[PDB]
C-alpha cells in the first residue's frame, strides 16, 4: 500500500497541511500508532516482508545491534485549566486550556512505549520508514458525545495525557464536550541512518504522494559486507549510501521506469516511459536515473565499484543495469530463460529502445534451476545473440538470428571458450584440441554465419 | 455428448466444441457452473472453493440467486456467486446474516432471529427489533436518536444530509445537538425542533454567536459561526447586536448614543413594554432603545 493508507494523507487546506479532519480520525491516528506496543516497530507482511508502523518515524536502524530508533512524533502542548478532575477517564475542567507553541512539546514516544532493542530482524525484506520528523498543532473543537470511545488509540492519548500530568489534555470538558479535532503537521529534515550488517538485506523504499512530506525525508544507508538492494519508487527520495569495501549495490528501477498508477491506495506499474533511461547521471560520487538521485558518499574512490539497477521487463526477462561510478559507464544484462529469451527477443529489444538506453550491445547470465549456466550476448540491433553453456560436461553453442537458431553446435570440443561481440559481429575464443592431443593445441577465434557456416577470425598454433 | 449430458446422477456437462468435462468454473447460460476436480462431478450443494463457500442447487440448473431457501436454510449469494456474512436487503427487509457459533448453532449463513439488539460487522452499525429487519430510519433506542439510512442501513456516523436538513451523528451514530465543531467552522445543531442546524445566534462556549446563512460574510457556510465586526442584522422579528468581536451582549448596552437592553437568558433586544428592576423605559416596538 502507498504511504499515508493506513494513516492518512496529508491535503494542503488553505496554505498548510492537515492529515486528518474529524476528532475520530485524529484517534484512528492514534490507533494506528499504537500497534507498536503489540506489532512492534516492524510488522511481518506476507510471511515475507517487514513493514514499519506507517507514518512512524525512524531515525535508526542498526542491523548489526538489531536494534531501532524513532525520530520525533513530537506534538504540542497546552497550559492552563482551574480545578482539574478526572472522572471516568474524563476531564473535567472549570477553565479551558490552549494549546501553546511557545512551551517545551511533548513526545508521544515516551508513553507509546517502543520496543527499540533487540528485535527480530530475520526476514530480508523490508519496507523503509515512511515518516520525517513530525509537530503537531492540534486544535480542540467542540466536538460533543465522544466520551465512549475505547480504542488503542484513546488508550495512548490517555497514557501521553498520563505521562505529563500538566499538560496534553486530548478531550476535556470546558463546560462544552471539546476534543482533538486537527492534526496539521510540519516536517523538519530527517536522515535515517540505516546501519547495513554483514547479511544480505533487501529494502522497499515507500511511495509518498505528499511532496511537502517526500522533499523533507532523507534515507542515508552505511555500507557494510554484502550485498544489499533497494526498490526504488516513482516518487523520488534523497539517499546518502554509505559506500563500503567489496559492497553489492542493487537499485531495483521498476517503478521508476514504468507509468505509475495509484489505485485503492496501491500501486500498479504500467508502461515503460519513453526515454526514461536516455540519460542517466553517473557521476562518482551520485547517480540521478530519471528523477532520483542516489547520493554516494564513502569509498567513492573503488575502481572496482559495480552497481547494479535492476527493472523487471517481462515475467521472466529481468534487464539489469551494470553501472561503474568512477568510470561512469553503465551495460545491459538481459536474464531469463534462454528458449523464452529468443522466442520473444524482438518485443524485449523494443522494451529496451522503448526505455532509452544506448548500449548496442546486452550480455546474457542465466542461471537456471539446475544450476545451468547460459552465458551469450546478444546485439541490440540486428537482433543477433549467441548463448553458450554446458549440460553433461558438454559445451552447446546456439547463434539465433531474430528469434531463428542459424548456428548449432551441441558438442563445442574446446576448452577456455570465451565469447564476446564487436557492434554486430561476433567472436568466439577458444583452444582446441587437435585429434584430443593435449600436445597439439590450436587457439581459434571464430565467428558464427549462418547455416553450417563460421568465418574463422584467427589461429594461433 | 456435445453441452448438456444425461445428468448421470452428477449433472455431467461437456465442452461445445472440444467435448471435454471442463472442471473448474464455466459460464454456462451465462451462470456459474463449477465443475469438480475430481472427474466432473459438477454441483454438490455445498461446495467450498479457495475458501469461498457456494451452495449449489442439488436439481442441477444454476446457483446464483440470493435470498435462497434450501432445507429451511436462507443464504445470500453476491453478484459472483460468494457466500456473503454480512447484512444484505431482500424484500421482507435488511436480513442479517451470521457465523455458525452465533445463536442456536446455526450453519454460516443463516438468518438469525436477530431482534432487539445492536450489531457491527466493520463499525458500520445495524439495530434490529421485533422481526429481524433493519428498522432503517430514525430511531429511539434507550432514549437516543440514531438514524439508519434507507439505502443501507447503516447508521449515519458525521455530517450527514437528511432532506436537506443537515445533522451532526456522532462515532457511535447518535445524534448530537448543540454547538458543534466541523473541520474548523461552528457550527449549531439545535434540539428544540429535534436538532435541525440552525441559522440563527444562540448560545456558544464563549458567548452567543451569529451562526450566519451562506455568503453572509465571505464565502461562509449554511449555519457557520462568523466574525461580525460590531455591526447590525435583525433576520425576522428580533433585532440582534453583538459585541467588538462576533460575541452578543446580554445586558445594559449602548450603540448609538442610545441606551439598550438584551434579555439576561438570550441576547434578543428588549421591545415592547418591560420593567428591568424598576422603571420600565418603554423599549419601543420598533428600534427599542
Amino acid at each position: 500500500p502507498i504511504a499515508g493508507i493506513s494513516a492518512g494523507i496529508p491535503s494542503l487546506v488553505n496554505n498548510e497541511l492537515i492529515l486528518h479532519d474529524k476528532a475520530t480520525s485524529v484517534v484512528n491516528y492514534f490507533n494506528h500508532l499504537s500497534e507498536s506496543k503489540e506489532y512492534g516497530p516492524l510488522k511481518t507482511e506476507d510471511d515475507k516482508i517487514l513493514v514499519p508502523i506507517d507514518d512512524l518515524v525512524i531515525s535508526e536502524i542498526d542491523f548489526n545491534n538489531n536494534s531501532i530508533k524513532l525520530g520525533t512524533c513530537n506534538i504540542l502542548a497546552m497550559e492552563g485549566g482551574s480545578g482539574h478532575t478526572v472522572t471516568g477517564n474524563i476531564d473535567h475542567f472549570f477553565s479551558s486550556p490552549y494549546i501553546s507553541s511557545h512551551i517545551p512539546s511533548l513526545s508521544v514516544y515516551s508513553a507509546i512505549g517502543i520496543k527499540t532493542e533487540n528485535l527480530d530482524f530475520s526476514k530480508k525484506i523490508m519496507m523503509l520508514p515512511n515518516a520525517p520528523s513530525r509537530v503537531f498543532w492540534w486544535e480542540t473543537g467542540a466536538v460533543p458525545g465522544l466520551r465512549s470511545l475505547e480504542n488503542n488509540g484513546t488508550k495512548l492519548l490517555d497514557s501521553i495525557r498520563d505521562l505529563y500530568p500538566g499538560k496534553f489534555y486530548w478531550r476535556f470538558y470546558a463546560f462544552f464536550d471539546y476534543a482533538i479535532t486537527t492534526l496539521k503537521p510540519v516536517y523538519e529534515d530527517t536522515n535515517t541512518k540505516i546501519k547495513l550488517d554483514k547479511d544480505t538485506r533487501n529494502f522497499i523504499m515507500p511511495t509518498i504522494t505528499t511532496d511537502e512530506i517526500r522533499n523533507k525525508l532523507s534515507y542515508s544507508f552505511d555500507g557494510a559486507g554484502g550485498t544489499y538492494s533497494l526498490l526504488l519508487s516513482s516518487y523520488p527520495i534523497s539517499m546518502n549510501i554509505n559506500l563500503s569495501k567489496d559492497d553489492l549495490w542493487i537499485f531495483n528501477i521498476d517503478n521508476e521506469v514504468r507509468e505509475i498508477s495509484i489505485e485503492n491506495g496501491t500501486i500498479k506499474k504500467g508502461n515503460l516511459i519513453e526515454d526514461v533511461l536516455s540519460k542517466i547521471d553517473i557521476n562518482k560520487n551520485k547517480l540521478i536515473i530519471g528523477n532520483q538521485t542516489i547520493d554516494f558518499s564513502g569509498d567513492i574512490d573503488n575502481k572496482d565499484r559495480y552497481i547494479f539497477l535492476t527493472c523487471e521487463l517481462d515475467d521472466k526477462i529481468s534487464l539489469i543495469i551494470e553501472i561503474n561510478l568512477v568510470a561512469k559507464s553503465y551495460s545491459l544484462l538481459l536474464s531469463g530463460d534462454k528458449n523464452y529469451l529468443i522466442s520473444n527477443l524482438s518485443n524485449t529489444i523494443e522494451k529496451i529502445n522503448t526505455l532509452g538506453l544506448d548500449s548496442k550491445n546486452i550480455a546474457y547470465n542465466y542461471t537456471d534451476e539446475s544450476n545451468n549456466k547460459y552465458f551469450g550476448a546478444i546485439s541490440k540491433t540486428s537482433q543477433k545473440s549467441i548463448i553458450h553453456y554446458k549440460k553433461d560436461s558438454k559445451n552447446i553453442l546456439e547463434f539465433y538470428n531474430g528469434s531463428t537458431l542459424e548456428f548449432n553446435s551441441k558438442d563445442f570440443i574446446a576448452e577456455d571458450i570465451n565469447v564476446f561481440m564487436k557492434d554486430d559481429i561476433n567472436t568466439i575464443t577458444g583452444k582446441y584440441y587437435v585429434d584430443n592431443n593435449t600436445d597439439k593445441s590450436i587457439d581459434f577465434s571464430i565467428s558464427l554465419v549462418s547455416k553450417n557456416q563460421v568465418k574463422v577470425n584467427g589461429l594461433y598454433l | 455428448v456435445t453441452g448438456w449430458q444425461t445428468i448421470d446422477s452428477k449433472k455431467y456437462y461437456f465442452n461445445t466444441n472440444t467435448a471435454e468435462a471442463a472442471t473448474g468454473w464455466q459460464t454456462i447460460d451465462g451462470k456459474k457452473y463449477y465443475f469438480n476436480t475430481n472427474t466432473a462431478e459438477a454441483a454438490t450443494g455445498w461446495q467450498t472453493i479457495d475458501g469461498k463457500k457456494y451452495y449449489f442447487n442439488t436439481n442441477t440448473s444454476i446457483a446464483s440467486t440470493g435470498y435462497t431457501i434450501i432445507n429451511g436454510k436462507y443464504f445470500y449469494f453476491n453478484t459472483d456467486g460468494i457466500m456473503q456474512i454480512g447484512v444484505f436487503k431482500v424484500p421482507n427487509g435488511f436480513e442479517y446474516f451470521a457465523p455458525a457459533n452465533t445463536h442456536n448453532n446455526n450453519i454460516e449463513g443463516q438468518a438469525i432471529l436477530y431482534q432487539n439488539k445492536f450489531l457491527t460487522l466493520n463499525g458500520k452499525k445495524y439495530y434490529f427489533g421485533s422481526d429481524s429487519k433493519a428498522i432503517t430510519g430514525w430511531q429511539t433506542i434507550d432514549g437516543k436518536k440514531y438514524y439508519f439510512n434507507p439505502n443501507n442501513a447503516i447508521a449515519a456516523t458525521h455530517l450527514c444530509t437528511i432532506n436537506n436538513d443537515k445533522y451532526y451523528f456522532s462515532y457511535d451514530g447518535i445524534l448530537q445537538n448543540g454547538y458543534i465543531t466541523i473541520e474548523r467552522n461552528n457550527f449549531y445543531f439545535d434540539a428544540n425542533n429535534e436538532s435541525k442546524m440552525v441559522t440563527g445566534v444562540f448560545k456558544g462556549p464563549n458567548g452567543f454567536e451569529y451562526f450566519a446563512p451562506a455568503n453572509t460574510h465571505n464565502n461562509n457556510i449554511e449555519g457557520q459561526a462568523i466574525v461580525y465586526q460590531n455591526k447590525f442584522l435583525t433576520l425576522n422579528g428580533k433585532k440582534y447586536y453583538f459585541d467588538n468581536d462576533s460575541k452578543a451582549v446580554t445586558g445594559w448596552q449602548t450603540i448609538d448614543s442610545k441606551k439598550y437592553y438584551f434579555n439576561l437568558n438570550t441576547a434578543v433586544a428588549v421591545t415592547g413594554w418591560q420593567t428591568i428592576d424598576g422603571e420600565k423605559y418603554y423599549f419601543n416596538l420598533n428600534t427599542a432603545e
